[PDB]
């Protein structure tokens, strides 16, 4: 029993606009250097496609995640130690830039230095921002797929599409797209942390972001290869590798992410989740996948608990923090409405950016259609997007979590309906689905209004917590190199020392 | 020491957890700040975007390093009542992506010149001291006017000055008004409410040089013609927030989470209140995505549908169960109970204009433009003309209401709907339907050109002795959809399955759409506007509106919107979005962008018939008005060209006209003192002797055509522009891509009002200056461009239709390289332009036309007929059958002082807007301590403008929404035309004013004002009409009621007096020449669909990497997978696509969401990024808008008539464009044409 | 010859080591960010499988060999083993070199964003390894050890510093003086390049708990 805090995350997928703001953002403040330049930390897909980078769903033949032997054990599904290391002189399952996008540029100054007397009016054409050399013509980009761009038959290569008919889907009538953003997982048991042999790759302790150590990174890229969600880019020039830091550095003094409050859907929460770090194994490996979820969901711990409270506080959680779960949103829809699910729980990692999946419009019928159980509203059986393929993306294959996320967000939908137009009280469809009225108040209040201060409860890091804030608040930022930082030992090669620290050592005691 | 801690291995190891699988490690992590520092920046500011897209969004500005690196949105908005959600965040990819541009590799750094103009000017002033006589010797000469002119588009860019520049622009501006006309200077620039100052800059200039003002919402098609036709109003709708507040909606031809991202929770959102959304798309759009259900009609046959739903209401809530609610709605608000009079014909009758308390004999009391006065009954057979009608609003007050009063009594008097029950005898009345034609593409339903259907009527004894029969707008409503009302029609229907004239059957097999999901989202809709009393939305956009026939796809959603009473109902209405065009300190910007505080009035022109004209696309039409007249008109009575339709308007006064006289109009008044007459009459005789002609007559005559033009906040030529082929040959001059002959070469017959010539006049434009921060394709075929200040670099107000807030947009930094605002750049030119200027223009007596103004009092001009003055019809009256003649008085040398100081009038005159006019003294006192006052010159005492925010500061003060003293005044002005106190909407906020720095701080909501009619309030959201039927304030309409029924004489004959279906048209710009330069690949005929596009706003962005990056990387064209396999197209591959006027190259997006039969390439890829040449034309590839070409309606020209009067933006003709068809087929050889010898070559 | 004597086996050998040690420990002190592998594998998967597989598990081969050999069963035998052991190594290095050189240089990729000093480090390896190979034959006409005895002989004198190790060279082919020039050559070369992986590999992996989380600091 080792309690310990990490700020959640989950994603509206109903109320997603497919707009990409959130990617922009990131890309704009993280990744606009040389080198990182076609990574994208957070993306969107249109579904069904085979995503960026292409096919990244497919384990058989990227290798991601962790797989469960037969003896019980967890192991990476790219080898145990031993066979790691001898794949260190060439990863077999790396994934090539093309696999992504060659990243590219356009020569718009032709536009402006365009001699006189041209025999055609000039124009910009591509470069490549690998090569710098002419490009014939673009091929491929990180978002290609983008709103059922492309023959069915080449999208339905979607490996959520195993174990389902999708010959019906390629008619017009019956055409469903939905949009999946994502970034980094942030996981409990993330299978990156597992596979970098040098040890670079770590989880904070104080709020559970994973990152990877930009000193320590030996550029072995195995962890690209480990992470089965493809969210661990190689910096081609640097040749360490990166990925969302989940903008730790708004988090710790309390702000969300930078794609959480630039969504324009306000589709995203954050909130806080206590887990049980002892439990994390165990959970993980558990012999059907189809419990992983299940599994996962009692990882977390009850933040009004007392009995947690007294444990947390017991083990190093700041009081803000524990106060933070106990208002969470991601708590809410994870735990108390089910109404947010894990992405691709079988992987065992034990994902942290979990997913709320879409409705969609009723699919085609003979005729104009009956009065079903919510009146002239849907009825989860109606619905267009099928729902195997969700639960294929959701619930390792389980249909059932993810009919009754469906079935009680219609609900919602059938009291408010009633309450609002008809002005009166009919709970009948909360019944069927197990909801209260003061439930579906609540879900409505963070769903429909969704206010600022209830989709976003992020709590500080407390960074100044068995470190030196003082000293560090009057000379950080000075950045004149004084070669000190990095390390605790004081002694250093060059005789110098630490900017924003005190040498001089108090003799009063 | 990093080396020395590897040996502190062991000692950094805590406690394992998980049973071994888990290590904590207490090792070193200062190596974290590498992210944190990237973070961290210098200052936020706040800002916003200056572009088209209604998104109206505060932006935080990052700084770091003394640069802009990032941004995020701001979150502070106001936030709205408790109940419905927040703004925040608000944004979009494309705003999020503006930083790219501040030092990207395609910013303009410096103003430009073509070489070869500069070479010429700067020999020219070696021998020309004077700088108007060193562009005159270079204009003047042919070799040397056309060496520049065929240079446009051609490389050849050279870096200038802005002293150089200032000159050459201001010479060539002194030169033209001097030898031509003010009115042959002209600028474009649109949407003011994305930069109100920046548009402004260049709209003031212009303005007191008396040049030229361009519209826009017409010339985009964004203006809705049906909107002002219903309600005499440009466009007015609720809030995106007031969606919340509606329990149904139909997203129509609205693709509202791409197009309206920033608000699209809100649709999202009032899913879980219950509320039930249905997306009507002929393709798989987002929109789709997030509705319950998805209807997708053949694209141009929206009206079907919209025509039959309209029919089931009329029928299961109208007529069969009748609706309190909806009843008496109809019966209070729209001019259905009004009495048509009927024509005679052969054997049956013909709606004709509507009857007025003119033709009775007491002329019912109302001896005040009783002309101008509907007519109805009420339910005492009594008949009566009540209060309301356009009649009241002038030449008396307090009548002008919608309370239910007798227009003589003044006393409670209910009217009556259907003469069913009391009608003399029965009448058949014939309707027209055009169901029945159209293109190969669209079904048909063969039934009648003309319906004839069993109207109720009776008998009226006319004033004028004769006598005539009579019946209700309700009566022919309901006969018009073919309901079927117990006097045994065979043209009525007898069940929903019946196909007669407009039920779901009918249109089922027009649309496609399965008639019972017709019947039930009808049924639906109709029954939520019952329960909830009018609370049913339809959010339309350019999916209807982009087409020939917009006015009937709206009228159709319109009726509907009626009968259900949804408008002036909070959360329900008529949501029309595209462009933002709600700029809503409205009467405090305007006198500030047209100079109306120095002079009066100011050069509007109509952007589609200027471009119709001057880019010479007459010449190819292929439209005739003769196949657009009603077969009930009189056909011989409206022959000629629809440019001769034009023309006819512009001289009764309808529209306006640019250039105006075929004479210099500052040499009028120099001809009138030698006559002995003074100005304005001299010019009545001189129009009727034809001394003097209006320019619209003699386009080519070598001095009737624009010669100076500046582009400023537009890509006119690589957006905007349809029929960018036509531009290009002849407003430029360059080479062009046209691919058909003109009616010259093919033999059609010529117009009967303009002069034709075989050789059109090519290369008009004299000097084109734009403005831009980045090398756009307007800048690229430009002769100078002007390197303006980003949205981050300058100060000015950004307002929206979405919400109510006006913040602005800031300098973050000082514009880089050279660069300077659009208001500093416009106040430089005015600055040189007042010292070259001297000794060749003085203090200048101009004359000035102005067509018969809407909301003005001269807006009852014709009231029964259409009387043309040069046909001899009548008299020529200035400001009634013809333009009103004004003399403005201009002061060339003291451009620059009036620029920059607030003139006059405002104190003299006053100031206003939409019929009201209030003293607004007060606010000039208080502008004067705000900012400062010019010491002495031509302006001493006058208020200052050398700044942005000096401007910004004037909109601020003199604006009603801004300032609650002024609001107050604005309610009573209009309180005085009603009757009613309205005050009390503006009392309580009394003491607000707006200020600049008060919303840099923090956005802030706007006040209630007369000029829009839904409201600012607390407890209810900002819908549209609200006022009108809460306030009983009329609608700006002939009858102040909602019109149903349009009587105008060009209306009822080009069959448009109700609503009917009237199918795509026939642009043919195929058959011509499809097949004529085969490559191989097999070619095909598909609709060209434009909509809006992801990665860009407009053009805008689409240069953008970022945008570009989430893209394709350039120019798509997206086409269905049949219509792709079936031309041996794969995804990706290089396509051509063309017609008669021009061709366009692209990379194909096949896609399954695409129905077969249409191409889409999203509006606005335009001309610069990765564009191979063409193997059609030999050219570079073109743009989207190669393909289309303008192409005018009758019924949109129609002016002097109450609500159809003529308003910069108001009406107008439209540049429609979804009705057009192109060839599509794979490209062979890709040659790029930069002789770089990259080129491809795509086999089969 | 005599003063290039001294100065190659009894000199330089201090200064490449002194160059080699305290270079390593000052990039690895104020150059973290600089020290990786510097891969280049995902700009071009193309033939790298086999051509890092065999230049490496070559590479290794011979370092082992070299390493054992020289700073630790009969002279006469340890000589037949390099020759065939060490032997095959090298000609599987040199394949594998001179793959990933060509590469390297004419791989549009690999070589629009490689810095100098990968070409560089990576063509005298290349040759290292074939002067070495050439040195087989030459060893061959010594079957007794004598030639291996005066090589190891030296090895050892200069990492023990006992000074006049170029005594134990007298007489040794010269294709062996080269050999040890150009490879000594490598060791100052070393912490300028991205050679600085070799201190890296990973072996603490093969005993480490999976998962990891750093406490506060
Ligand atoms: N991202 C972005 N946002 C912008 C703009 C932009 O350039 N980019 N521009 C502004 C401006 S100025 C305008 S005028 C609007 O955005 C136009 O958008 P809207 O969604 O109404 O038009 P559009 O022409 O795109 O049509 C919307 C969808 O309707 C479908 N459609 C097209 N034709 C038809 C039709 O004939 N009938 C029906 N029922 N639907 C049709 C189609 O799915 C299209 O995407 C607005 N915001
Ligand atoms: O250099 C050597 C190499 Cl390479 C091998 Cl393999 C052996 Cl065994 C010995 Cl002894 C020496 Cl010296
Ligand atoms: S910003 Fe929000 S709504 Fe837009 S794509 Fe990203 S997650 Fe979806
Ligand atoms: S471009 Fe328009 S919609 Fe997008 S963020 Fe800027 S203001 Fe908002
Ligand atoms: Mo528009």
């Amino acid at each position: 029993m080792k309690i310990r805090s990490q700020v959640g995350m989950v994603l509206n997928l109903d109320k997603c606009i497919g707009c990409h703001t959130c990617s922009v953002t990131c890309k704009n403040v993280w990744t606009s250097r040389e080198g990182v330049e076609y990574a994208w930390f957070n993306n969107v897909e249109t579904k069904p496609g085979q995503g960026f980078p292409t096919d990244w769903e497919n384990q058989e033949k990227y290798k991601g995640g962790w797989i469960r032997k037969i003896n019980g054990k967890l192991q990476p599904r790219m080898g145990n130690r031993a066979m790691l290391l001898g794949k260190i002189f060439a990863n077999p399952h790396l994934p090539g830039i093309d696999d992504y996008y060659e990243p590219f540029d356009f020569d718009y100054q032709n536009l402006h230095t365009a001699p006189e007397g041209s025999k055609s009016q000039p124009i910009a054409r591509p470069r490549s921002l690998i090569t710098g050399e002419r490009m014939a013509k673009i091929e491929k980009g990180p978002n290609w797929e983008d709103d059922l761009g492309g023959e069915f038959d080449k999208l339905a290569k979607d490996k959520n599409f195993d174990n389902i008919q999708k010959a019906m889907y390629s008619q017009f009538e019956n055409t469903f797209m939905m949009y999946l953003p994502r970034l980094c997982e942030h996981c409990l048991n993330p299978a990156c942390v597992a596979t970098c042999p040098s040890g670079a790759i770590y989880k904070r302790e104080e709020d559970g972001i994973v990152l990877i150590d930009q000193d320590k990174c030996r550029g072995w890229r195995m962890c690209i290869t480990g992470c089965p969600y493809k969210k661990i880019y190689f910096n081609w020039k640097s040749g360490k590798s990166e990925k969302c830091i989940f903008c730790y550095p708004r988090i710790e003094a309390g702000q969300p992410t930078v794609c959480s409050e630039t969504c324009v859907g306000r589709i995203r929460y954050l909130g806080v989740l206590l887990y049980d770090a002892d439990a994390i194994e165990r959970a993980a490996s558990t012999e059907n996948e189809k419990d992983l979820y299940q599994r996962q969901l009692d990882v977390f711990l009850d933040p009004n608990d007392p009995k947690v409270i007294e444990q947390a506080i017991k083990d190093g959680i700041p009081l803000s923090v524990i106060e933070a779960a106990q208002q969470s949103p991601v708590y809410k829809m994870a735990m108390e409405w089910k109404l947010a699910l894990p992405l691709h729980p079988e992987y065992r990692t034990l994902p942290m950016v979990w997913y709320v999946p879409p409705l969609s419009p009723i699919q085609s019928a003979a005729d104009a259609g009956e009065l079903g159980s919510n009146g002239i509203l849907p009825d989860v059986e109606s619905l267009r997007i099928p729902v195997q393929y969700l639960a294929n993306l959701l619930t390792a294959g389980d249909t059932k979590p993810v009919l009754r996320a469906l079935k009680r967000m219609l609900a919602m939908r059938h009291y408010k309906r009633a309450e609002t137009v008809d002005g009166k009280v009919d709970t009948r469809a909360l019944e069927e689905v197990g909801l209260t009225e003061a439930q579906a108040q609540e879900m409505y209040r963070y769903l429909a209004i969704a206010n600022y201060e209830d989709r976003f409860v992020v709590p500080s890091s407390h960074r100044e917590l068995a470190r030196e804030a003082f000293p560090e608040k009057n000379g950080c930022g000075f950045t004149f190199g004084d070669g000190c930082h990095g390390s605790d030992t004081k002694f250093n090669l060059f005789n110098s020392r630490r900017i924003d620290a005190i040498d001089v050592t108090s003799k009063t005691e | 020491s990093k080396f020395l801690d590897r040996f502190r291995y062991f000692k950094q190891k805590g406690e394992t957890f998980a049973d071994g699988h888990g290590q904590l490690l207490n090792t070193n992590r200062d190596w974290e700040d590498g992210y944190r520092q990237r973070w961290q920046h210098d200052k936020i500011v706040r800002s916003t975007h200056g572009v088209n897209c209604t998104g109206s969004c505060s932006w935080k500005i990052y700084v770091k390093n003394g640069l802009v690196t990032w941004e995020t949105q701001q979150t502070d908005y106001p936030r709205t009542r408790p109940d419905l959600p927040n703004h925040e965040p608000r944004g979009c990819p494309r705003g999020a992506s503006y930083s790219w541009y501040l030092y990207s590799a395609n910013r303009l750094k410096y103003p430009m010149m073509r070489k070869r103009l500069m070479k010429m000017w700067r020999e020219a002033k070696a021998l020309h001291s004077d700088p108007v006589e060193a562009w005159a010797s270079i204009i003047e000469d042919a070799d040397k006017a056309k060496s520049f002119k065929q240079a446009r588009g051609r490389g050849g860019f050279v870096r200038s000055s802005w002293q150089e520049v200032n000159e050459l622009i201001a010479a060539s501006n002194v030169y033209t008004i001097k030898n031509y006309g003010p009115d042959r200077v002209a600028g474009f620039s649109p949407i003011p409410a994305m930069s109100m100052v920046s548009y402004a800059s260049g709209a003031r200039y212009l303005s007191l040089i008396g040049g030229t003002c361009l519209s826009f919402y017409d010339w985009y098609c964004d203006l809705p013609p049906a909107s002002p036709q219903t309600w005499g109003e440009q466009t007015d709708v609720p809030e995106s927030a007031d969606w919340y507040n509606s329990s149904y909606i139909i997203a129509w031809g609205s693709n509202v989470p791409q197009t309206r991202t920033p608000d699209a929770h809100f649709f999202t959102e009032v899913r879980y209140k219950g509320t039930k959304t249905v997306a009507v798309t002929p393709d798989y759009a987002e929109i789709a995505k997030l509705c319950d259900l998805w209807l997708a009609p053949k694209q141009g046959t929206d009206a079907a549908m919209a025509l039959a739903m309209g029919h089931v209401m009329l029928r299961e809530f109208h007529l069969d169960n009748p609706s309190q609610y909806f009843t008496d709605y109809v019966r209070r608000y729209t001019d259905m109970p009004m009495l048509v009079m009927l024509e005679e014909r052969d054997g049956y009758y013909a709606a004709g204009r509507m009857l007025r308390a003119a033709d009775l004999v007491d002329a019912l009391g109302q001896e005040n433009n009783p002309e101008w006065k509907t007519v109805a009954f009420n339910t005492n057979g009594e008949m009566v003309a009540p209060n309301g009608s356009i009649g009241f609003r002038w030449g008396e007050k307090g009548k002008w209401n919608l309370e239910q009063r007798d227009g003589k009594t003044g006393e409670e008097t209910e009217l009556q709907l259907s003469l069913l029950g009391s009608q003399d005898e029965i009448a058949e009345v014939g309707f027209p339907y055009f169901g029945g034609d159209g293109t190969e593409h669209f079904n048909k339903v063969e039934l009648e050109n003309v319906l004839l259907h069993k109207l109720p009527v009776k008998r009226l004894q006319l004033a004028d002795g004769s006598t005539a029969l009579v019946t209700t707008v309700y009566d022919l409503t309901l006969a018009n959809y073919g309901l079927e009302r117990g006097l045994n029609d065979v043209n009525c229907a007898t069940s929903y399955d019946d196909v007669k004239a407009y039920t779901p059957a009918w249109a089922e097999q027009i649309t496609g759409v399965s008639r019972s999901q017709i019947i039930r989202i009808a049924r639906e809709f109709a029954d939520n506007a019952d329960k909830t009393h009018g609370r049913s939305m339809i959010i339309v956009g350019a999916g209807l509106n982009h087409w020939y026939h917009l006015d009937m796809n709206y009228r159709g959603l319109i009726n509907m919107l009626i009968f259900c009473g949804c408008v002036g109902q909070s959360g329900g209405g008529w949501a029309h979005y595209v462009g933002q065009e709600k700029l809503r300190p409205q009467t405090g910007w305007q006198p500030l962008a047209f100079a109306l505080d120095w002079q009066r009035p100011a050069r509007h022109m109509n952007s589609t018939s200027y471009f119709y004209n001057h880019s010479s696309q007459w010449r190819y039409e292929t439209v005739t008005a003769e196949e657009l007249l009603s077969p009930m008109a009189d056909k011989s009575r409206y022959t000629g060209h629809l440019i001769d339709f034009n023309v006819r308007a512009e001289r009764m006064g309808w529209l306006p006209s640019a250039p105006q006289l075929g004479t210099n109009p500052l040499t009028i008044a120099g001809e009138a003192e030698k006559a002995g007459m003074n100005p304005v009459d001299y010019t009545v005789k001189s129009l009727k002797e034809g001394s003097i002609r209006f320019a619209a007559e003699q386009p080519e005559n070598g001095k009737n055509h624009p010669r100076n033009l500046f582009i400023w906040r537009s890509n006119l030529l690589g957006s905007s522009g349809k029929g960018h082929e036509f531009m290009l040959k002849y407003l430029l001059g360059t080479e062009h891509g046209i691919q058909g002959k003109d009616l010259g070469q093919q033999g059609g017959v010529k117009p009967e009002e303009v002069d034709w010539q075989d050789n059109g006049l090519e290369g008009k434009l004299d000097l084109v200056v734009t403005l831009d921060f980045r090398l756009s394709s307007t800048c690229l075929y430009s002769d100078i461009i002007l390197p303006t200040a980003t949205w981050y670099e300058k100060d000015d107000m950004n307002t929206s239709d979405m919400h109510p807030f006006i913040h602005p947009l800031s300098a973050a930094v000082d514009p880089a390289w050279e660069a300077k605002s659009d208001w500093e750049i416009y106040k430089a030119i005015a600055k040189k332009f007042s010292e070259v200027c001297v000794g060749h223009l003085g203090k200048e007596t101009d004359i000035v036309t102005l067509p018969i103004q809407h909301d003005s009092a001269a807006e009852l001009a014709q009231p029964l007929d259409v009387k043309d003055w040069k046909k001899g019809e009548c008299d020529l009256i200035p400001g009634k059958t013809a333009p009103h003649i004004m003399v403005v008085e201009r002061d060339y040398p003291a451009t620059y002082e009036r620029f920059t100081s607030i003139g006059p009038l405002m104190e003299k005159i006053g100031n206003g807007g939409k019929g009201i006019a209030w003293n607004t003294q007060s606010e000039m006192d208080l502008l004067r301590k705000l900012n400062y006052t010019k010491a002495e010159g031509p302006a001493k005492g006058q208020p200052m403008l050398n700044t942005a925010i000096d401007a910004a500061e004037m909109i601020l003060t003199l604006a009603p929404e801004t300032n609650g003293q002024v609001a107050v005044k604005a309610w009573a002005a209009l309180s005085e035309f009603t009757g009613r106190d309205h005050t009390h909407l503006a009392l309580n906020k009394e003491d607000e004013k707006i200020r600049f720095r008060d919303i840099q701080a923090q956005p802030r909501k706007i006040i209630s004002s007369p000029t829009w009619s839904g409201l600012e309030d607390e407890h209810v959201s900002y819908n549209a009409g609200y006022t009108n039927v809460h306030e009983l304030i009329p609608w700006r309409t002939l009858s102040g009621r909602q019109q149903l029924y349009q009587d105008h004489q060009w209306m009822r004959d080009f069959g448009e007096s109700l609503l009917v279906y009237r199918p795509p048209i026939d642009t043919r710009s195929v058959k011509e020449v499809i097949g004529q330069k085969s490559n191989g690949n097999q070619e095909k005929a598909l609709n060209f669909l434009t909509p809006h596009q992801k990665w860009g706003i407009h053009s805008t962005y689409s240069d953008n990497l970022l945008m570009l990056t989430l893209g394709r990387g350039g120019p798509v064209v997206w086409l269905s997978e049949a219509d792709a396999k079936d031309l041996g197209i794969a995804d990706n591959d290089w396509i051509e696509v063309f017609n008669s006027n021009g061709a366009l190259t692209a990379r194909a997006v096949v896609s399954q969401r695409v129905p077969a039969g249409m191409t889409m390439m999203y509006h606005a890829q335009e001309r610069i990024v990765n564009l191979p040449g063409s193997e059609i034309t030999q050219q570079r590839g073109g743009i989207h808008n190669s393909v289309t070409r303008i192409t005018p309606k009758p019924t949109h020209m129609i002016g002097g008539y109450a609500h159809l009067a003529y308003g910069f933006n108001y009406y107008g003709t439209v540049g429609s464009n979804r009705d057009e068809f192109v060839v599509v087929r794979k490209m062979k050889n890709i040659d790029w044409l930069d002789g770089e010898g990259n080129d491809q070559v795509q086999e089969s | 010859m005599q003063f290039l004597n001294m100065f190659f086996f009894d000199i330089y050998p201090y200064i490449a080591g002194a160059v080699f040690l305290i270079g390593s420990w000052l990039r690895y002190d104020y150059g973290q960010y600089t020290w990786r592998a510097a891969s280049s594998q995902m700009l071009d998967r193309k033939g790298m499988n086999l051509a890092s597989n065999l230049f490496h598990i070559g590479i290794l081969g011979i370092f082992v060999g070299h390493f054992f050999g020289m700073l630790t069963l009969p002279i006469e035998v340890a000589q037949k083993m390099a020759m065939f052991a060490g032997g095959a190594s090298g000609v599987l290095c040199l394949i594998g070199g001179v793959l990933l050189l060509k590469r390297r240089l004419f791989s549009p990729r690999v070589r629009a964003t490689t810095t100098g000093a990968d070409i560089l480090i990576l063509s005298l390896l290349v040759i290292q390894c074939a002067l070495g190979l050439l040195t087989i034959p030459f060893s061959a006409q010594h079957m007794d050890g004598s030639e291996m005895m005066k090589l190891v002989g030296w090895a050892q004198s200069v990492v023990t510093f006992h000074g006049g190790a170029s005594q134990h060279l007298d007489g040794v082919a010269f294709i062996f003086r080269l050999h040890l020039v150009l490879g000594m050559t490598l060791f100052l070369l070393f912490p300028f390049s991205r050679l600085i992986h070799i201190w890296s590999v990973p072996v603490e992996y093969l005993t480490r708990k999976y998962q990891l989380v750093r406490a506060r600091h």
